[PDB]
């Protein structure tokens, strides 16, 4: 019984390690943008839209 | 060279060279023959005063607009108006200038074809292009979407546009305009 429990736990732990290795590996892909605002109180362009 | 941006309209003809802020010459589009007899000799009385000249002698004329509802009903008078616009209000011969007329949506084909035939045969322009009167008004606002209600003096039309793609099945043209309000 102890041997069976040990082998089952070993297999489960090995699978969990294989998963968790890549789980911790590339977890920085969550870096994205937040798109805050600044009120753009300094835009003083001219009316020359020809490019559309 | 520079292009002539004419805009026939119905009630006020607005014209001017491309690239400015305001039309160079704006004047009513009316052609009025005199109706009384005339007794002074040698006064130099013409047979038809067009444009802004007939808004000063209107006391003895019978003004008649050559454009009823967008469409043109009297081609000789419209030709006279165009000739006046080119030669006296802008003083540029049309042989050396492209023209950009404007036309209301959902107008009869024959009107547009006759317009281009006149511009190419009589005035003999190098090249002319006809544009729908609402897309331009959308250009001027600096937008690229939006539904524009262009209530002129002849006809009121309502062209919706999204992202530059006009929706031809949603144009609602109504013939109530400034002239009916005047009446
Ligand atoms: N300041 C104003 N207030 C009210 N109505 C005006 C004014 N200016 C023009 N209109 C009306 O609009 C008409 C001119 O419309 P316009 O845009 O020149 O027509 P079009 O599209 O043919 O150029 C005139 O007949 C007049 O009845
Ligand atoms: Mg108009």
């Amino acid at each position: 019984l102890g041997t069976r429990a040990k082998e089952s736990l070993d297999l489960r732990a090995h699978l969990k390690q294989v998963k968790k290795e890549d789980i911790e590996k590339e977890n920085r892909e969550v870096g994205d943008w937040r798109k805050n605002i600044d009120a753009l109180s300094g835009m003083e362009g001219r009316k020359k839209k020809f490019e559309g | 060279t520079t292009a002539l941006v004419c805009d026939n309209g119905s009630g006020l003809v607005k014209a001017g060279f491309a690239g400015d802020d305001a039309p160079r010459a704006v004047f009513p589009s009316i052609v009025g023959r005199p109706r009384h007899q005339g007794v002074m000799v040698g006064m130099g009385q013409k047979d038809s005063y067009v444009g802004d000249e007939a808004q000063s002698k209107r006391g003895i004329l019978t003004l008649k607009y050559p454009i009823e509802h967008g469409i043109i009903t009297n081609w000789d008078d419209m030709e006279k108006i165009w000739h006046h616009t080119f030669y006296n209000e802008l003083r540029v011969a049309p042989e050396e200038h492209p023209t950009l007329l404007t036309e209301a949506p959902l107008n009869p084909k024959a009107n547009r074809e006759k317009m281009t035939q006149i511009m190419f045969e009589t005035f003999n322009v190098p090249a002319m292009y006809v544009a729908i009167q609402a897309v331009l008004s959308l250009y001027a606002s600096g937008r690229t979407t939006g539904i524009v209600l262009d209530s002129g003096d002849g006809v009121t039309h309502n062209v919706p546009i999204y992202e530059g793609y006009a929706l031809p099945h949603a144009i609602m043209r109504l013939d109530l305009a400034g002239r009916d309000l005047t009446d």
